[PDB]
């Protein structure tokens, strides 16, 4: 399963988690930025790569970083 | 307040040149990288995102249409205008079998000088392979004159038609209502247009093209023949070359049809003076396309009870296979423009490919036949245009899936039905596109390693494995047999390719039949093959451009666009733009081997010279036969020994095809670095560029970045069609030209 | 509107008020896209160079310079039978004038940048006419009149060696 | 309402009473999507060319300027005066009229208050008050159209019937 | 003709007109003197 | 001479692909008529030929062995016309284009729309720098001496 990293230039605006197309980020509540909140990565195991989630994201260079890694056929999109 | 149009609906102002990009939504704030610039031209003519109305868009594509035309009109106006004043029309006319045709003559600039070649007729220039000559014979055009005022009616034209444009944009655009008539515009494209057209070029041929050229063919010269209008106020000077007309029109108006046999004939074959089709049969032919196009016009309701409505025509056509059948087609063709476009392209390129076939299988033109440079280019060009053409249709049709597609009006229609059951289909064409590659293309292979082994017996060839195209030949026999027996109103063939007489003008052959054997079979396969994985790509674009077993919501993603992501192993090119880029590929493929196997099969087995004695010798001297059927006979027999006349024309008048040659396999290289690359290394690479600018103080305000990935993917599939396209171009005209 | 006194039927140019040789003749409105200082300056300078060429071919046709190189009564003749080297040297020695007479800013974008420069004042005065500044104004005058047709002069003086080639006269 | 040159016609709503040589003749309605300035312009330089041409090639018919070049019919003359460069420089100041006629043209357009065709030459007067400059603007408009119609009906009888002065 | 001559002071417009002017006087300097391997002088 | 090539004016295969060149286009010339276009044409190409050839001949060029002119770029003054001399002009001429771009985007890069004056030219500006670049090389040696021609550590870095 790939892995997914957020890091603390979150500005909580949710662009990553409602373009997420297999429900692997979720907004939790933070005290680090005006919104309040943070991504989060709880269910990397569907994570599929498709990288919608940090062409989403207003932050400088980031703040979800996608890791391609190990293929599931979860991750590899496999309907078959 | 007319019902049909909207007046002044738009200001006539230049405001709106002065601020590019003012049509889009995104682009109108103004280019902060040099993605911008691209996207401007990119959005251009995409009328649907510039506009949330579909009058709108109607309107803009009429206004587009009309440019269109004008652009055209003045196209048609230079090549009349060249072939009166820069032309040897004159000299051809009197000379047609001996003096090549040239409408072009270049300045003495650079030592550009010797292109103007001894095309004879005391004239140097270009020699023209477009056919003005024979098209404008044939029209019984003898003078330049004519000539000049055809181009003048053409600029006239041409200025009538931006005229037109501007006043249906911006003083009376026609209202929505007006564009859906579509049984209104049948009942007018069918009868108007084209039946009185017909019918408006049969009198034209009759009363000014027939008498003119029995007059040419009979050795007049073109000064004292007679002006075209004399034919009409003299009943006389018709009536000698065609001694019907003395009953005047008493024969049509009493159905004694008969009497008119003088000029309406049905002889088949080819004219043996001028090699081309009797323009006698050619009138008729229109004539007879006139009737049956206007009573076909009378065929669709529109402001009378009378007629058919195409809505209840589509939805009684259901079956027990098709659910609802064709309900909701007539809402998806009246209200979505990228439909039409998908029909009318996918049709026109398929009846482009047709004209070209039948072009030079029925030679219409006089001493058109014999003009091979002229039957080449006229075919190439038509199959490639015809090619482009279907590769359009079938983006459109994925434009319309993607975009205009709605799923609850289409609810068990039959393209619901289609879409449900894609995997069938996909994989079906999928098995039968390797069975065809499989086949066709290993026993070229087969033939090529067997004949490398030194086992001439293991071939595929005639005197070998032999595959007779027997379907094909049954078809040649059963045309050659009726004139009299299933055409028994007919005096020769349609074609003399199915079989027949050697039909010569001036020692060289016009028309032959077409002998069909091992080496035809071999290359009509590949035709199926390569045309099969074409319409595999195509459809496979159609059909999965709105979801997929990858992406559930590829519809959501757009028409274009490059990618979903690295992740699923690689999501590269799924779009259904993706797939009209690698079916323009494809289609490259398919169109260059269908051009090179007419040019070789034409060049080695129909043209060529007839001695005295009836003797034919070709061209190449019939090595089609024995040398097509293996990858190494392509290379050299074909390839390498139809270059010659191209690498040795360097310091004669066909140079040109030589520098054009190299430049397009410049390009065609070229086009290798934008497919084979990635946007990321030329990014990181114009970031040190920058870096050198900005250490000058030279870097621009407008970001510099490099083109988007879809974008470098067009870049690289126009630069490789044009590449690939003008080196046969160069081959092909240059090979042709100089044998 | 007040409409242009030397063209009646055009609208008055802008730009060109406070001038010493305004007729209001602008149609084509140059004065509002290029600085209206750098147009007078170079008016005054095609004009000063016209009016020395003009009298350079009324006299090289009539004395010229003992020698084989000056013997041509046809400036453009002589413009070729001189040579190269006698022409550079003109070339250089007007660019070290240029160079010294602007004081180093040359150029459209340099000149005038920080004003205080008025147009075709080189400040060369030193046998003193202008010092009465009643007459002054009337010396401007006359000065431009005579550059602009000492520009049409040149040009007709040159075109007709070029399409009779003997000489003036 | 019924223009008053064609009778059965409506106005032609753009021409009420206000321009010189007015008597509402626009049955194809050229004035409904075109400036009237900008057509009072063209019709008064038509004009103005058109007298020119005529009463030039009625002389030039008669008498002849020195020189073999000058020897020629008004039929003819086009041919030679193009060869000799005779034309060429009218061409040169009638483009620079015409650059100027730009600029006038536009800032008509534009505001201005340049009457259409009003260059403002007038070295005698002949035009005193509103009245009299009516009355000639009219006589100048009438006299222009019948000039026009006459060089027409001129050189098509020329080239017809290769005849001197009287081209009949 | 305010907003025509902006439309003309365009890249497209200006770069073509920029090109042909140039085109144009490098042909007629190679027309006026062809064949122009070295330096004239 | 130089590189074991010789003068074009005394290489005897020059002469003969002058004198091939010429018999060619007068075999040519032969197929047509009188004092027709064609003659004419082709009489200007043989006049050009030799014009070139002569000039080619009387122009301190070395031929090879193949009777083409060899060009001598080792930076000797003596066959400086060949190279060195249009070496200066293009500097020039590409130096004065460079100047006036760059003095452009230098120009309208502290305007309120940068970006909006470099695909909207402002023709005025545009005209009054680039007749202003015959001084680029003057222009040049006077703004890198007072650093205006160079960049320090506000241009951006990657991150290694
Ligand atoms: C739309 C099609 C078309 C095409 C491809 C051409 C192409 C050409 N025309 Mg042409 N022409 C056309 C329409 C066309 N014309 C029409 C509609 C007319 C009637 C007005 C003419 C009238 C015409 C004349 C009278 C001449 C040409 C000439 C030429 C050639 C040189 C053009 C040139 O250098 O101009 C450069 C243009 C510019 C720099 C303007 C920007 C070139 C092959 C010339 C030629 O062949 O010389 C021997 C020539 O003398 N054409
Ligand atoms: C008999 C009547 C008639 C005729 C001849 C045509 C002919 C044409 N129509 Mg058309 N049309 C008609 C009735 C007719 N239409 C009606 C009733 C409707 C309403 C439903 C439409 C709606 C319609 C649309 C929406 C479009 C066309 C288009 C076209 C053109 C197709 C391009 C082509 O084949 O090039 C052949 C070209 C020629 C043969 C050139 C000569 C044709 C000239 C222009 C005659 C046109 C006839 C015109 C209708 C007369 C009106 C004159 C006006 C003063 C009233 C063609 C010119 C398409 C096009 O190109 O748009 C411009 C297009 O987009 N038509
Ligand atoms: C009747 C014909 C027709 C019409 C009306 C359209 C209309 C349209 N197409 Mg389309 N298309 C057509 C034929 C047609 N196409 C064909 C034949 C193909 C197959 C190649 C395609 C493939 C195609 C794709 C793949 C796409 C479109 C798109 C579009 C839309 C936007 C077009 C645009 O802005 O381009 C503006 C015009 C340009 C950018 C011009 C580009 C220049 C071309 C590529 C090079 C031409 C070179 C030329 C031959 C000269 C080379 C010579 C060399 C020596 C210089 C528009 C609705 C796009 C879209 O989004 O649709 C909604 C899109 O993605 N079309
Ligand atoms: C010469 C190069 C080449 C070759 C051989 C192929 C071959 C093929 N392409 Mg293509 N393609 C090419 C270039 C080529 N392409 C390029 C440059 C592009 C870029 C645009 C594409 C883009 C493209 C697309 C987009 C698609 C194809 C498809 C296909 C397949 C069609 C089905 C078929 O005939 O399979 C049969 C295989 C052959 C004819 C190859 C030769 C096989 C020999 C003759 C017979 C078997 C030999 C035997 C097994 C050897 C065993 C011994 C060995 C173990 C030692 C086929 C594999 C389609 C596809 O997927 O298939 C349906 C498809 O959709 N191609
Ligand atoms: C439309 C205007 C016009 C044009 C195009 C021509 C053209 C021609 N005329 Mg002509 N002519 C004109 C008006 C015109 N004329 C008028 C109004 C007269 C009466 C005075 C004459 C009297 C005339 C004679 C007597 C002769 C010609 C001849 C000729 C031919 C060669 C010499 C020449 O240019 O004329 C030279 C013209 C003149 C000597 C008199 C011209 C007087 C002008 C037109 C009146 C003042 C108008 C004013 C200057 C407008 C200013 C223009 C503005 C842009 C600055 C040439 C075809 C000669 C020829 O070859 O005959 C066949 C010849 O012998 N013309
Ligand atoms: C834009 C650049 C440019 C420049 C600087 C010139 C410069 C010149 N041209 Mg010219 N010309 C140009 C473009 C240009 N031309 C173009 C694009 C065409 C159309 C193809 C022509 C057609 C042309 C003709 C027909 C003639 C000139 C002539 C001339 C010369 C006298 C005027 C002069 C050297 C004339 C000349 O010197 O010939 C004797 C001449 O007769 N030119
Ligand atoms: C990039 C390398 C390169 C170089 C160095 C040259 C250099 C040359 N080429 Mg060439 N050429 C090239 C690429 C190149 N070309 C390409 C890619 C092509 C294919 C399109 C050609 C096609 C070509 C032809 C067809 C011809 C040349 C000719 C010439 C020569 C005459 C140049 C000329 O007109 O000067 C005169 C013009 C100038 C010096 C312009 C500058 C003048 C300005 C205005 C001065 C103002 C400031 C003071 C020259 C030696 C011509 C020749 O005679 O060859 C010997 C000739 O006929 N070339
Ligand atoms: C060819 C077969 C054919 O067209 O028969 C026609 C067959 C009959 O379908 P329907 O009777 O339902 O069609 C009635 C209306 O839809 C008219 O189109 O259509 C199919 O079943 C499609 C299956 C294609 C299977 C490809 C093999
Ligand atoms: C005289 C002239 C202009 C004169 C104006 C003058 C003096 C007045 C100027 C002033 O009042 C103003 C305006 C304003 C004041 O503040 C300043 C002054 C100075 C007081 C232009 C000539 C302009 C002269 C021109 C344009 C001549 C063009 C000639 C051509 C084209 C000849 C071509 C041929 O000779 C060839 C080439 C080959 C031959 O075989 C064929 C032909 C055709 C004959
Ligand atoms: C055309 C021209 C002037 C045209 C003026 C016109 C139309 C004026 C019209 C007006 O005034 C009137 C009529 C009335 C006014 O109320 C209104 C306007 C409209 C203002 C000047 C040309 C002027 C032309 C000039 C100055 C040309 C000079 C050429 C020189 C010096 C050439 C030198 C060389 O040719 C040699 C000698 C040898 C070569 O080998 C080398 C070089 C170096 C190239
Ligand atoms: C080189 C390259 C670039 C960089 C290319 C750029 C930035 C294009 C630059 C075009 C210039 C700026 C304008 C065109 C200049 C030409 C001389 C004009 C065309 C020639 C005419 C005759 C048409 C990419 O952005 C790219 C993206 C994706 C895959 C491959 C590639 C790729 O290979
Ligand atoms: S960039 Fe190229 S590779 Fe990476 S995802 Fe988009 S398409 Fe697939």
């Amino acid at each position: 399963s790939h892995t997914v990293k957020i890091y603390d230039t979150c500005i909580g605006c949710t662009q990553c988690v409602r373009a997420c197309p297999t429900d692997v980020l979720e907004m939790v509540p933070w005290d680090g930025c005006k919104a309040g909140q943070i991504a989060s990565a709880p269910r990397t195991e569907d994570c599929v790569g498709c990288k919608r989630c940090e062409t989403a994201c207003p932050t400088d260079f980031l703040s979800v970083r996608v890791y391609l890694g190990g293929e599931t056929t979860r991750s590899l999109g496999l309907a078959y | 307040k007319s019902t049909i149009v909207d007046f002044n609906p738009v200001e006539t102002s230049f405001e709106k040149w002065a601020k590019p990009g003012q049509f889009s939504r995104t682009l109108a704030k103004g280019p902060k990288t040099t993605t911008w610039i691209w996207n401007l031209h990119a959005d251009a003519h995409d009328f649907d995102i510039q506009t949330n109305s579909l009058q709108e868009v109607s309107r803009k594509i009429f206004s587009a249409h009309f440019g269109q035309l004008a652009v055209i009109f003045l196209w048609l106006s230079g090549m009349h205008f060249h072939g009166a004043y820069f032309s040897n029309y004159s000299a051809w006319l009197t000379n047609p079998t001996s003096t090549k045709p040239s409408a072009q003559i270049v300045w003495p600039i650079v030592g550009q000088e010797v292109l103007n070649a001894d095309v004879g007729g005391n004239f140097q220039g270009i020699q023209i392979t477009s056919g003005f000559f024979q098209l404008w014979r044939a029209e019984g055009i003898t003078s330049e004159v004519e000539l000049y005022w055809t181009a003048v009616g053409g600029l006239v034209a041409s200025f009538l038609m931006l005229f037109a444009g501007w006043f249906h944009y911006h003083k009376a655009a026609p209202k929505l209502e007006w564009f859906q008539n579509v049984e209104s515009m049948l009942n007018h494209h069918l009868a108007g247009l084209l039946g009185l057209g017909s019918l408006s070029w049969a009198g034209h041929q009759i009363h000014i093209a027939l008498p003119i050229n029995k007059l040419l063919d009979l050795g007049v010269s073109p000064e004292e023949i007679p002006l075209p209008y004399e034919f009409i106020l003299n009943r006389d000077l018709i009536a000698q070359l065609y001694p019907s007309f003395n009953k005047g029109l008493t024969p049509f108006f009493t159905l004694n049809w008969g009497e008119y046999s003088d000029f309406l004939t049905f002889k088949g074959g080819l004219n043996p003076v001028t090699g081309g089709l009797w323009l006698t049969d050619t009138a008729h032919h229109h004539l007879a396309i006139a009737v049956l196009f206007i009573v076909a016009g009378h065929m669709y309701k529109t402001n009378w009870f009378l007629g058919h409505s195409i809505k209840t025509i589509l939805e009684a056509h259901k079956g027990p296979f098709t659910g609802e059948g064709h309900k909701g087609l007539y809402e998806v063709l009246t209200t979505s423009w990228h439909a039409q476009l998908a029909i009318n392209l996918a049709l026109f390129g398929s009846l482009s490919i047709i004209v070209a076939h039948h072009m030079y299988a029925m030679p219409p033109y006089p001493y058109i036949a014999i003009d091979y440079p002229t039957q080449l280019s006229l075919f190439t060009h038509h199959v490639w245009i015809g090619g482009f053409c279907i590769v359009g249709g079938a983006a459109h049709g994925a434009i319309f899936f993607v975009r205009d597609y709605n799923a609850a009006n289409n609810y068990n229609n039959l393209i619901d039905r289609v879409i449900r059951h894609r995997d069938a289909i996909i994989s079906h064409l999928n098995w039968v596109c390797i069975f065809l590659g499989c086949h066709s293309f290993g026993l070229y292979v087969h033939n090529d390693t067997m004949r490398a082994l030194g086992r001439s017996q293991d071939l595929f060839s005639d005197n070998a494995i032999a595959l007779k195209p027997i379907f094909a030949q049954f078809i040649q026999n059963l045309h050659t047999l009726a004139p009299g027996s299933t055409a028994p109103n007919a005096l020769t063939t349609v074609s003399y390719a199915f079989g027949g007489d050697v039909i010569s003008v001036g020692s060289k052959i016009a028309m032959m039949p077409i002998s069909l054997g091992t080496a035809d079979f071999l290359v009509h396969h590949i035709h199926a093959f390569t045309i099969h994985v074409t319409v595999l790509i195509l459809l496979k674009g159609v059909l999965y451009s709105r979801n997929s077993r990858l992406i559930p919501d590829k519809a959501n993603l757009g028409f274009r666009f490059p990618c979903d992501g690295p992740g699923r192993g690689g999501t590269c090119q799924v779009s259904a733009w993706d797939h009209v880029f690698l079916g323009l590929f494809w289609m490259y493929n398919s169109i260059s081997i269908v051009i090179f196997h007419f040019s070789w099969k034409m060049q080695s087995d129909v043209w060529g010279t007839v001695s005295p004695t009836g003797a034919v010798s070709h061209i190449t001297g019939g090595n089609f036969a024995q040398s097509s059927i293996t990858i190494n006979g392509w290379l050299r027999d074909f390839l390498w020994s139809q270059a010659a006349q191209v690498v040795q024309s360097y310091g004669s008048s066909l140079s040109a095809y030589g520098l054009i040659f190299l430049g397009a396999h410049f390009i065609w290289a070229f086009s290798l670095m934008f497919l084979f690359s990635g946007r990321g290394y030329w990014q990181e690479l114009i970031e040190s560029i920058v870096w050198a600018h900005n250490k000058l103080k030279v870097a621009p305000s407008i970001q510099p970045r490099a083109l988007s990935i879809t974008q470098g993917r067009a870049v690289g599939v126009a630069h490789y069609l044009l590449g690939g396209i003008g080196t046969t171009w160069a081959f092909f005209l240059a090979r042709i030209i100089s044998v | 509107k007040v409409f242009s006194k030397s063209v009646p039927f055009l609208l008055k140019p802008a730009g060109l008020d406070g001038m010493v040789g305004d007729v209001g003749f602008d149609p084509l409105g140059f004065a509002t896209f290029i600085d209206i200082r750098w147009l007078r300056e170079a008016e005054l300078k095609n004009g000063r160079v016209a009016m020395l060429a003009f009298l350079g071919f009324i006299v090289q046709e009539f004395i010229r310079l003992p020698g084989d190189l000056y013997s041509e009564p046809n400036g453009v003749k002589a413009f070729f039978q001189v040579g190269p080297q006698p022409l550079l040297q003109i070339f250089l020695f007007c660019g070290f004038l240029e160079f010294n007479m602007h004081k180093g800013k040359l150029t459209q974008v340099d000149m005038f940048e920080d004003g205080k420069r008025e147009p075709g004042n080189f400040g060369f005065d030193p046998l003193g006419f202008g010092k009465d500044p009643a007459k002054r104004e009337r010396y401007a005058l006359a000065e431009l009149k005579n550059g602009r047709l000492a520009m049409i002069a040149i040009g007709g003086l040159v075109h007709h060696a070029l399409v009779t080639g003997h000489a003036t006269f | 309402e019924k223009s008053k040159a064609v009778p059965f016609l409506p106005r032609p709503a753009a021409l009420d009473g206000s321009v010189v040589g007015d008597v509402g003749f626009d049955p194809v309605g050229f004035t409904s999507w075109l400036p009237l300035s900008y057509l009072q312009e063209a019709e008064i330089k038509h004009c103005r060319i058109a007298m020119l041409a005529t009463l030039g090639w009625i002389v030039a018919d008669f008498v002849h300027l020195p020189g073999a070049v000058h020897e020629v019919s008004s039929l003819a003359a086009h041919d030679v005066a193009v060869k000799s460069g005779a034309l060429a420089q009218i061409l040169i100041w009638t483009s620079i009229a015409e650059a100027i006629s730009v600029i006038a043209i536009s800032q008509m357009l534009e505001g201005s208050g340049r009457q259409p065709g009003d260059f403002k030459f007038d070295p005698l007067n002949f035009a005193k008050d509103e009245k009299s400059l009516k009355k000639m603007q009219l006589s100048e408009l009438k006299n222009g159209r019948l000039a026009m119609l006459a060089f027409s009906g001129i050189v098509t009888q020329a080239a017809l019937t290769g005849h001197a002065f009287p081209y009949m | 003709m305010k907003d025509f001559l902006k439309y003309l002071s365009t890249a497209p417009v200006l770069l073509t007109a920029w090109l042909t002017f140039t085109a144009g006087f490098v042909i007629e300097i190679n027309r006026f003197y062809p064949d122009a391997l070295t330096f004239p002088f | 001479d130089i590189g074991g090539l010789n003068p074009c004016k005394d290489s005897e295969v020059f002469q003969k692909r002058l004198a091939k060149t010429v018999k060619k286009l007068e075999n040519r010339l032969k197929k047509y008529e009188e004092g027709t276009p064609p003659q004419i044409a082709i009489q200007q190409q043989i006049t050009q030929t030799k014009q070139r050839f002569t000039r080619y001949a009387d122009s301190n060029l070395l031929c090879g062995n193949d009777g083409l002119p060899h060009l001598i770029t080792d930076g000797r003054w003596s066959h400086g016309s060949e190279f060195l001399l249009p070496s200066i002009l293009f500097l020039y001429i590409s130096g004065w284009i460079g100047w006036v771009g760059r003095k452009y985007i230098r120009t309208v890069g502290q305007t309120s729309n940068p970006t909006e004056k470099e695909i909207i030219i402002d023709v005025p500006l545009a005209i009054s720098i680039m007749t202003s670049g015959f001084l680029w090389p003057f222009a040049a040696w006077q703004e890198f001496l007072s650093g205006d021609l160079i960049a320090s550590d506000e241009t951006i870095t990657t991150s290694p």
